C-alpha cells in the first residue's frame, strides 16, 4: 500500500487529522465499497440512526510494540471501539448495528531494520484452545482495544494454517519497501443488522511473518500503528 | 511416486471445478440402528437431529467457506442387520426446529399434523425426501465469532436444520432389528467468504479447537533445503 | 517570548484564532508518531493518550513531515481588576503515539521547536502601557 517515494498527505475526518503518505494501493475487501443498508422490513418502521456526528472519524488505537519475538495480533470487530468513544455509546444503546470499516495499519522504523507483516481480514474469526471440553473465555474471544496476542500463530488459534491466510483480504507490510497496509471492508452477515455487542463480525490480524531483526544498537521495538475509520455506519434502536 | 510420461495437453472443463459440482452426490451422513433388544432399544424409536458435522469428510469440504445456502435431499437406505428386509412398515417423521421431539414411542408427537411423516414398507424402495432451507437468516454459517445471547460461544442456532424421527408402525413393538442408513444430497449451493483450510484434526463437533501440544504442519519435511 | 504575547500586554482585550507551528530537528533517519491534541477551553485536560485521542487532535508523524501546525479556533480575553483574566482558552498536549525509533548511529534525542502567531481574524482592542518593563 504505502511505501517509500509516496507524496506525503494530511486527512482529516471531524476533529482527527493523521498525516499519511498517499498510495492508493489500496485493498477493497471482496470487491465491495461499504454502503448503507438496503431496505428491510424492520428498520422501515424505524429508521436507522446514521450519526455522521464524531462517528465518522478517525480512531487511533493505542500503539502495539513489535519485538524480535512478537507473536502477532489481533482485535475483533465491532468490540474494538465498543469501549471508545461515541461509537461506543451509540453502539450500546442501540439494538441492531451495521457499518463498514477503512482499516489501516502503519509501521515506523528505520532502513536498519528488517522485516514482514501479514495484515489480513477474517470473518467471523471463531477462536479455538487447547483442550478436554472448554470454549475460549471472553477476554480472548472480545479483547478490546488493546487487542490479544496469538498464542499459535502457525495455526491462527484456530486450527487453520497461516500459510494460507492470504485467501482473505490481505496486504503484505514489508519493511524493505512499504510501511503500511490499508483496507476496506464492508458489512458482512447472514443479516442486515446484528447485536454490536454480541456478534464480531470480523477479525484484524497483523502477524509477523518475517521476523524483526536489527542489529543490536537500533531501537529495539517497531511501533505498530492502527488506526480505524468506521464507514457508512447505522444504528436502529427499535423505538 | 513420480513417473514423468503421459502429458494431459488439454484443459479439462471448469464445470467440474464449481461450487454444485464438488458438493453434489449422495453421501451417506448417518447409520441409525434400532435393535430387538440391547442398549438404547427397549424404546422401540430413534431421534436424529439432521447434523452435517457429522463426518469429517464433508465437515472439512463445508469449513471451506464462513456461509452457504443450499436444499437437502434424503434417502432412507434400510434392512436389518444382515442385509435381509422384511414386511415391516416403518414411520420416519420430520420434526421442524421449534417443535417438540417424540419423548416414548407413543408420543402425541407421533400424531401430530404439522409433523410431515412419511410412511414407507422396508420391502418398497428407500423413501427420498426434499428438505428446504429453513434458517431465518439468508445463509447457513459455520462460524459465529459471538454468542446467541462462556460455553455457547461459536454457538449459532439458526443452523438448526430439524430432526429425523424413525420408529417401526405398530402398537407392538416390532420383531425386527432395524440398521437404517440415511444419505444426504446437497441441492442449489450457494457459498461465501472462502477461508484456510482446516489443517489440524478435529476434537469436537461444535468448536474449532484442536490439540495444542501435538500440532500438527501442513506439509511433510525433508533433511535439506536442496534436496528433493 | 513570543512577540504576539508581548504586544497583547499593550491591550485590554483581544480574540481571534491562533496558529502553532512544531518542528522536528533529529536526524533524517529518525521516525515516528507524536500526537498533538487540543483541548478546548472548560475542558478536562486529557488523562492518557487515548481519551485526548476523542478529542481534537493531530497524528504528526515526522518521519513523513518535518514540521505541522495546528490551530486554536478560538480564543478570548477581558482583563479586569479586583488581578483577572477572562481568559477562554484550550490546553494543548504532546503525546507520544509511538516511542522514538533510530537506527545505528544516530542520536536517540531530538529536539521540537514551537512557532506560533495570530491568524488574520485576531484583533485588539483598549490600549494600556505595560508591565513589562520597569
Amino acid at each position: 500500500a504505502c511505501g517509500y517515494s509516496d507524496r506525503v498527505a494530511q486527512l482529516t475526518i471531524g476533529n482527527s487529522t493523521i498525516t499519511t503518505q498517499e498510495a492508493a494501493n489500496i485493498v477493497i475487501a471482496y470487491g465491495e465499497w461499504p454502503e448503507y443498508c438496503p431496505d428491510t422490513d424492520a428498520t422501515a418502521v424505524d429508521k436507522p440512526t446514521r450519526p455522521d456526528v464524531s462517528v465518522n472519524r478517525f480512531f487511533t488505537l493505542d500503539t502495539k510494540s513489535w519485538a524480535k519475538d512478537s507473536k502477532g495480533w489481533y482485535w475483533k470487530f465491532p468490540d474494538v471501539l465498543t469501549e471508545v468513544g461515541v461509537f461506543g455509546q451509540n453502539a450500546q444503546f442501540h439494538y441492531l448495528y451495521r457499518s463498514g470499516f477503512c482499516v489501516h495499519v502503519q509501521c515506523n522504523a528505520s532502513k536498519f531494520h528488517q522485516g514482514a507483516l501479514l495484515v489480513a481480514v477474517l470473518p467471523e474469526y471463531v477462536l479455538g484452545t487447547i483442550a478436554e471440553n472448554s470454549h475460549p473465555p471472553y477476554a480472548t474471544t472480545q479483547p478490546g482495544q488493546v487487542g490479544a496476542v496469538l498464542t499459535h500463530p502457525y495455526v491462527l488459534d484456530a486450527g487453520i494454517p497461516l500459510s494460507q491466510l492470504t485467501v482473505c483480504p490481505h496486504q503484505w507490510i514489508n519493511l524493505r519497501t512499504n510501511n503500511c497496509a490499508t483496507i476496506i471492508v464492508p458489512y458482512m452477515n447472514t443479516v442486515p443488522f446484528d447485536s454490536a455487542l454480541n456478534h464480531c463480525n470480523f477479525g484484524l490480524l497483523v502477524i509477523p511473518v518475517v521476523p524483526l531483526d536489527f542489529n543490536t544498537g537500533a531501537t529495539s521495538e517497531i511501533p505498530i500503528t492502527v488506526t480505524i475509520a468506521p464507514m457508512c455506519a447505522e444504528f436502529a434502536g427499535l423505538r | 511416486n513420480l513417473i514423468e510420461t503421459r502429458c494431459v495437453l488439454n484443459h479439462h472443463s471448469t464445470q467440474e471445478t464449481a461450487i454444485g459440482n464438488f458438493f453434489s452426490r449422495a453421501g451417506l451422513v448417518s447409520i441409525i440402528t434400532m435393535p430387538t433388544t440391547g442398549t438404547q432399544n427397549t424404546d422401540g424409536y430413534v431421534n436424529w437431529d439432521i447434523d452435517l458435522m457429522g463426518y469429517a469428510q464433508l465437515r472439512r469440504k463445508c469449513e471451506l467457506f464462513t456461509y452457504m445456502r443450499f436444499d437437502a435431499e434424503f434417502t432412507f437406505v434400510v434392512a436389518k442387520p444382515n442385509g435381509e428386509l422384511v414386511p415391516q412398515l416403518l414411520q420416519y417423521m420430520y420434526v421442524p426446529p421449534g417443535a417438540p421431539k417424540p419423548t416414548s414411542r407413543d408420543s402425541f408427537a407421533w400424531q401430530t399434523a404439522t409433523n410431515p411423516s412419511v410412511f414407507v414398507k422396508m420391502t418398497d424402495p428407500p423413501a427420498q425426501v426434499s428438505v428446504p432451507f429453513m434458517s431465518p437468516a439468508s445463509a447457513y454459517q459455520w462460524f459465529y465469532d459471538g454468542y446467541p445471547t462462556d460455553l455457547d460461544y461459536g454457538q449459532c442456532p439458526n443452523n438448526m436444520m430439524g430432526t429425523f424421527s424413525i420408529r417401526t408402525v405398530g402398537i407392538e413393538k416390532s420383531p425386527h432389528s432395524i440398521t437404517l442408513r440415511v444419505y444426504m444430497r446437497i441441492k442449489h449451493v450457494r457459498a461465501w467468504i472462502p477461508r484456510p483450510l482446516r489443517n489440524q484434526p478435529y476434537l469436537f463437533k461444535t468448536n474449532p479447537n484442536y490439540k495444542g501440544n501435538d500440532i500438527k504442519c501442513t506439509s511433510t519435511s525433508r533433511d535439506k533445503i536442496t534436496t528433493l | 517570548s513570543t512577540i504576539l504575547g508581548q504586544l497583547c500586554r499593550y491591550y485590554t482585550q483581544w480574540s481571534g484564532s491562533l496558529e502553532v507551528t512544531f518542528m522536528f530537528a533529529g536526524s533524517f533517519m529518525a521516525t515516528g508518531k507524536m500526537l498533538i491534541a487540543y483541548t478546548p477551553p472548560g475542558g478536562n485536560v486529557p488523562a492518557d493518550r487515548i481519551t485526548a485521542m476523542l478529542g481534537t487532535h493531530v497524528i504528526w508523524d515526522f518521519g513523513l513531515q518535518s514540521s505541522v501546525t495546528l490551530v486554536v479556533p478560538w480564543i478570548s480575553n477581558t482583563h479586569y481588576r479586583a488581578y483577572f483574566d477572562y481568559y477562554t482558552t484550550g490546553i494543548i498536549t504532546i503525546w507520544y503515539q509511538t516511542n522514538y525509533v533510530v537506527p545505528i548511529g544516530a542520536p536517540t534525542t531530538a529536539y521540537i521547536v514551537a512557532l506560533a502567531a495570530a491568524q488574520d481574524n485576531f484583533t485588539m482592542k483598549l490600549c494600556k502601557d505595560t508591565e513589562d518593563i520597569e
